[PDB]
DNA sequence: CGAATGTGTGTCTCAATCCCAAC
DNA sequence: AAAGTTGGGATTGAGACACACATTC
């Protein structure tokens, strides 16, 4: 998984009736006013890679004035060159897919399966993994368990082998039906061999699925996964300057604190402190797999709830950071412009917005 | 028959800790490193950036160094300043804090040419380049060059990092540096001085103890300012001293048994000021340590209680399954080749 | 709701192993770095006058060391001083609730029970009206329809009528047992002044649904909206922002008009919903500016705000009038120049330590 | 003997979130100090809310300072006092007054004058919020029981008197001392009348801040004073009002088709681009949009086209004895006997 | 101590909505 | 041919309810 975003351009995409961006590696800071236009993009991002669903109404992302919508975007992912383009003219909609210059899809559901088929990432986990949302940072480590883990499986790339799980399921099931077809059917006898052939050979198969199952190697890597993750985890966190003698992490993932006279949870903390552990987490999984799942990040506001001091020490956190090859950031704070490699200026002319970025 | 100052990377404003007394260690040390200046009485102060810690200072961080500028230009003594990585604005119409020093401060974007006792020496510099305009740095460089020619002494002022001093963020490489008497360099903390180029590149240290990986140098070379001999139609390492200005001490103890208890509380006496001490120290050994937080400043110590393919096959061949066969199939799968003319081979040839 | 806090003392109460904080009429600002003890403050009273739940759990609020938890909080509210004491020992917990000096209530129960019925407020309703957390300052914006009427309700002060509507209920149908002791007789000249009574409670009835929700509640909210939309573009418009009018519908729903288009709360910015969050509740104070003198608090409002509308917001609080004590916490200096008392709130070894500048 | 009583710069205003209603305040500080240099005044009194805020950026501290150095340079003695804006609030952090230290006298206390051969009074202090009332009230008998020897005397503060700001007034009229002159400041109205056998003035603001000071500038032109103390007293006569040129403001309540004509033929006789604000028609807005470059901006609104009285109405509008609904009312709320009441008025006033 | 409580949680449902493809 | 019409699919909100956790008599 090396995946790098390159640039977009939007037409009519809410605030946006027309823009073009580019993106760099490294740190990007999108900055501007309150609703001068900086997540439309990344909702832009989302609705190319994602077509509309019911709750993402055309209404909703259309110019209200406007009645058509398009986006391209342009991305690489394991080294590979990516075009989306989605439309929406005046009651229909189109998407097409192209992969180093030639089209691979060109209808709308084409489209979503195969973006489905490249990221490994659905609609539901893209938002827990790449593209962290408002307050969302940590909203993952007080999440519902079997939610938890089961976010926590794709930022480690292990949901890879969930994938290898259901798909498995597909080979068991029409082995199966390879039985079916032969049960239903002075010369005789050779099948006989054919009964203990396949069925201890289905039998097997079956044995096989549960190796690639949740509570078999995902949740055994996991484990093998989680001290590194300790480990660096605590060594982020100290940079926050914060009164605790270490940060430890359990098996599933819920975070415990060692205060000198007592331990504390993610129940207890302070929403800042909150803030801290989860960023601290996500670079320490990141940290973990560097090359394994050496994925982009995007964050929509992460210093907001922190104050002026974790601001500025978080920025000299993502100046070392050197695991995630293309971090983008957005603020309406200034601690962030200071630290970062591209600034993006994205101001609003009335309600129409407009980007000029400083490279 | 001249002398100049260079002096480098002085944060004012830095609060580490969000501690006030680290941040008026910094006002103190730069304010000393002010009054060893104004006891020297050198002809040129050249100052190679970061002198402020953030674009929007506190306003007594403005004032000191406002009248610490105002005492040098007062007395006759021209400052040279290029804009630190700290001090650059990155939006538009916001100015820059050294803007407030433009009185008695010459603040280099160019070229410039001095007469002391009688001999003209080239001064030319620009501000921090970020990684991205470097052929633009390059450009202003290579015009450095073509103004030089004439004159056989010439400084220049950067505040960069170069190739073979900084492998994480360097911004410019050794060869990128034309030929210059003197390399007056900046926004590293690490105390540099070497010959390079028939010349001297140095990067003058930082004023106090700013990031925590900067102790490790401030020990082996004191930090503070240099002092640099221009007499000579040449430079040598000879006729440049350095003058340390004194720091807030920093002791780290690893007291984990006894005997590195003694380590702890007979250096904490035998130090200069009142010591900051960070670490890690165990729980059962840290309460009797609590002794000594009049003697120190604060107290930054830990305390203590008390290559997925590999794994894969070794778990499925643990579990009593061909790992082989879960590994290639798992290849198999992730791919889109046929499922199908993989199993169909091992259910036929290699299956019991 | 004349509510005003008065002072609080907090004992091993989370971060606060001890604390005395003294309250004033005005804008009230805690200040302090992140975890240093300012939220915990506003738990502690939320504890005071609700007792702990399952959501309040004891070795949450204790302090992790400790084994023992006690709070005092005096208020006014309608001109009478009231003091709440809550305190958990070993095992068994107690309190206290004196009433101008001498005791109240002595029970647990008994203290919860006298609270809601002079606050006119329950523990949930409280924390979509005087409390406001992190974050949940749009929450009243997007609550369920049913909720949402529910706790304008409160917040206009209509909910009092149907106190009366259901003390109706007591007294209608007091009346008309005086009219079964006819009635349930009259089977098995001054035969009209049978049909007096008769009538009269027939007349109990509809003054009954004069104080019903469709009756005049429906009628005076219907009249309110008006004003709230009029003083919610009042402060709306005061963050320069770039929309026509904001249209507020009878459900307390909000419509932003843009000029080519009409917007609602979904799509506006995290930004731009705290400003119409804020300047609704706003217009809510500023509607019955002296008719319902209530005092609010704030947990980091100008969070998801930028610089220039952080201090456009300070300004705001600094005009407004209808709110006698509002107490706003925040990690940003924007409304430290605002403030009349300014607490400060440092931590040094996990415990908190408060320090009051009036 | 002359000298200039100045107020409420508010260097770093950013209006409207707008570069130009920033840079507009430069302008006209600016233009301030041009205008008191090309004067050459003997004093400069300046009496608080020089700067918008206490960490104010780096060009208008580079501007105030430029400024007030041109103005030490000429030999002008400058006297502040902090304003509210400018009271450190916090620990460790400056003023950003305590840049100008060395050209400007930061009034906490007494100072006197010689202006060719007479001594003259001066005293001022910071601003004193409403608590801090009797702190202050000490401060100013201290500056009466230092001030009897002098014929001249002024009095520099940044407070709100009680019968000029009834809102937020944090001292009275009959706490301050006899003194000729009162420069005083944190009200934008420019206020000028006699008190106390002497002269109370507020210079008021430099530059329209709040939107209510635009209906002033056209009415009392925004500026300083120029006070002319050569006389042994002060008088009304001596004083006079400099005016600056401000960002100009036009009004609109565009409701009917007579209010477009009033657009034009004002915008344009007006000094330069104005800011209009107001409410337009919705029908108006895109025949109004042909001039959009002969304005500034246009903060303009588009338009579309007690209970205890309400509820007797409500009450007779739905056939029923209002004055008996809102007694019952009173009668349950307060808990009183609901029955007592209740049983005369089937006795009584019935049907 | 066990029952009465509200408080939250996980999960399940009918129902609506709106995108998306097809005739 | 063209235009709405129409069912497949996905998610979401409100409404139910057993299963816990913890306070409190
Ligand atoms: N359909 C639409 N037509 C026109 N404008 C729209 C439409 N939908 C949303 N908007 C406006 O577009 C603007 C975009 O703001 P956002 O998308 O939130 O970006 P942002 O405010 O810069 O980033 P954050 O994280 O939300 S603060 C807002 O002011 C919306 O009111
Ligand atoms: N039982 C406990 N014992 C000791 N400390 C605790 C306990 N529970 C929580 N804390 C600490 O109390 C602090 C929480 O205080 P808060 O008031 O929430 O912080 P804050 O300053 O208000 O920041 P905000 O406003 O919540 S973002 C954190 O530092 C917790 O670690
Ligand atoms: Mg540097
Ligand atoms: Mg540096
Ligand atoms: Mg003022
Ligand atoms: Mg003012």
């Amino acid at each position: 998984m090396s995946m790098i975003l390159k640039e977009i351009r939007m037409n009519n995409f809410k605030s946006h009736v027309n823009s073009r961006i580019k993106f760099e590696k490294g740190i990007v800071a999108i900055i501007g006013e309150n609703g001068s236009g900086k997540s439309s993009i990344f909702e832009a991002v989302f609705f190319a890679l994602f077509g509309a669903g019911s709750n993402f109404n055309y209404d909703t992302i259309i110019t209200k004035g406007k009645k058509s919508v398009y986006v391209e975007l342009d991305f690489e992912v394991n080294g590979n060159n990516y075009k989306i383009i989605r439309e929406y003219d005046s009651g229909r909609g189109g998407a097409k897919l192209y992969k180093n210059g030639k089209p691979y899809a060109t209808t709308i559901s084409a489209v979503n399966k195969a973006v489905n088929e490249i990221l490994g990432v659905d609609r539901n986990m893209f938002l827990n993994s790449i593209y962290i949302k408002q307050g969302e940072i940590a909203k993952f480590l007080s999440l519902k368990p079997s939610e938890k883990l089961e976010t926590v499986a794709k930022l480690l790339g292990i949901d890879e082998f969930e994938k290898c799980y259901q798909k498995m399921g597909e080979i068991v099931k029409e082995y199966e039906k390879r039985l079916e077809r032969i049960e239903g059917e002075k010369e005789m006898s050779n099948l006989e061999k054919e009964k203990e052939k396949l069925t201890k050979f289905v039998e097997y198969l079956d044995k096989v699925r549960r190796i690639f199952g949740r509570n078999g190697f995902q949740a055994y890597l996991r484990e093998k996964y989680v001290p590194l993750i300790q480990k660096y985890l605590n060594e982020a966190f100290s940079e926050f300057d914060l009164p605790y003698s270490f940060v430890e992490l359990t098996k599933d993932f819920e975070v415990r604190v060692h205060a000198p006279n007592g331990v504390l949870t993610i129940d207890n903390l302070s929403g800042g402190e909150q803030i801290a552990v989860a960023l601290s987490l996500r670079l320490a999984i990141a940290n973990a797999l560097i090359g394994n799942r050496v994925e982009c990040i995007i964050l929509d506001e992460p210093t907001v709830y922190l104050d002026e001091n974790r601001r500025a020490k978080l920025a000299e956190i993502f100046r070392k950071v050197k695991s995630i090859p293309q971090m983008i950031i957005i603020t309406h704070h200034r601690e962030l412009e200071d630290v970062a490699d591209v600034i993006i200026n994205v101001k609003k002319d009335g309600n129409v917005s407009k980007v000029k970025i400083n490279g | 028959h001249m002398m100049f100052v260079h002096i480098a990377d002085n944060h004012l404003g830095y609060r580490q800790y969000n501690l006030d007394d680290r941040e008026k260690d910094i006002y103190d040390s730069f304010k000393l490193c002010i009054k060893k200046i104004l006891e020297i009485k050198p002809d040129v102060v050249l100052h190679s950036g970061d002198l402020f810690n953030d674009l929007r200072p506190p306003v007594k961080a403005l004032r000191i160094a406002m009248q610490a500028f105002k005492k040098l230009h007062e007395n006759n003594i021209k400052v040279y300043i290029v804009a630190g990585n700290h001090e650059m604005p990155r939006r538009l119409g916001e100015e820059s804090p050294l803007a407030l020093l433009k009185d008695y401060v010459k603040i280099l974007d160019g070229k410039d040419v001095i007469n002391v006792n009688g001999e003209e020496i080239f001064i030319c510099g620009t501000y921090y380049h970020k990684k991205s305009k470097r052929e633009e740095m390059l450009d202003k460089l290579k015009n450095f060059e073509s103004e030089a020619k004439n004159y056989k002494k010439k400084i220049l002022m950067l505040h960069q990092g170069i190739n073979p001093y900084i492998p994480l963020d360097y911004e410019l490489e050794h060869f990128d540096l034309p030929k210059f008497s003197y390399y007056a360099l900046g926004h590293i903390h690490k105390r540099i001085l070497e010959r390079f180029n028939d010349g001297i590149l140095a990067y003058s240290g930082s004023t106090e103890i700013i990031y925590r990986n900067e102790y490790e140098d401030y020990k082996k070379e004191g930090k503070g300012f240099y002092l640099v001999d221009f007499s000579g139609n040449d430079l040598d390492i000879s006729d440049i001293e350095k003058i340390d200005i004194e720091c807030r001490e920093f002791v780290e103890v690893n007291i984990k048994d006894k005997k590195s208890f003694n380590e702890a509380v007979n250096k904490i006496e035998r130090c200069k000021n009142k010591p900051v001490v960070f670490g890690k120290i165990k729980r059962e050994f840290k309460p009797w340590f609590d002794t000594l937080k009049d003697k120190i400043l604060i107290n930054k110590a830990i305390i203590v209680d008390d290559n997925i393919k590999e794994l894969l096959v070794d778990y499925a061949n643990r579990q009593g399954i061909d790992g082989d066969l879960v590994l290639s199939l798992y290849k198999a799968l992730l791919n889109n080749e046929n499922w199908k003319e993989l199993l169909d081979e091992y259910y036929n040839t290699k299956f019991r």
